[PDB]
């Protein structure tokens, strides 16, 4: 089998939409080194190319939806690291002060394409606060994400 | 940072996958 659930899936179906611009199911070295110095690195197109053919089906530059899926179902469908919630919280926050409020949260999700609510965002912070003061830690993070 | 796979694909496979838990897949 190569696959994940409709939970680990949406992961993916929505990530999809995050790597190409224009989210027309398949991106490109063009997009991909776009996006990836966007987050907070300068890599090369090399990468780009090399990573992307690991990727491809057929290897033309361009991942598709279930060659990139199929790639990343086959192995590891669902699991966590401490790396994930100190680049996730720089991901989530751009001044990254190591704690991250929920209005801060919605200017983030609006920020990227999604409309938050307060109550939602509030909701969400405080569900993932341990300590509740408004914000959320790395323990509190890494704990909220995998070990709740 | 991968080991022998894609670093910013697998990257952005984890970025995502850990926004996304966050997102909706949080507290259910
Ligand atoms: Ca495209
Ligand atoms: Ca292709
Ligand atoms: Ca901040
Ligand atoms: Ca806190």
């Amino acid at each position: 089998a190569d696959q994940l659930t409709e939970e680990q899936i949406a992961e993916f179906k929505e990530a999809f939409s995050l790597f190409d611009k224009d989210g027309d199911g398949t991106i490109t070295t063009k997009e991909l080194g776009t996006v990836m110095r966007s987050l907070g690195q300068n890599p090369t197109e090399a990468e780009l190319q090399d990573m992307i053919n690991e990727v491809d089906a057929d290897g033309n530059g361009t991942i598709d939806f279930p060659e990139f899926l199929t790639m990343m179902a086959r192995k590891m469908k669902d699991t966590d690291s401490e790396e994930e919630i100190r680049e996730a919280f720089r991901v989530f926050d751009k001044d990254g002060n190591g704690y991250i409020s929920a209005a801060e949260l919605r200017h983030v999700m609006t920020n990227l394409g999604e409309k938050l609510t307060d109550e939602e965002v509030d909701e969400m912070i405080r569900e993932a606060d341990i300590d509740g003061d408004g914000q959320v830690n790395y323990e509190e993070f890494v704990q909220m994400m995998t070990a709740k | 940072t991968p080991r022998r796979g894609r670093g910013g694909f697998q990257r952005i496979v984890r970025l995502v996958g850990v926004i996304r838990d966050w997102a909706n897949k949080n507290f259910r």
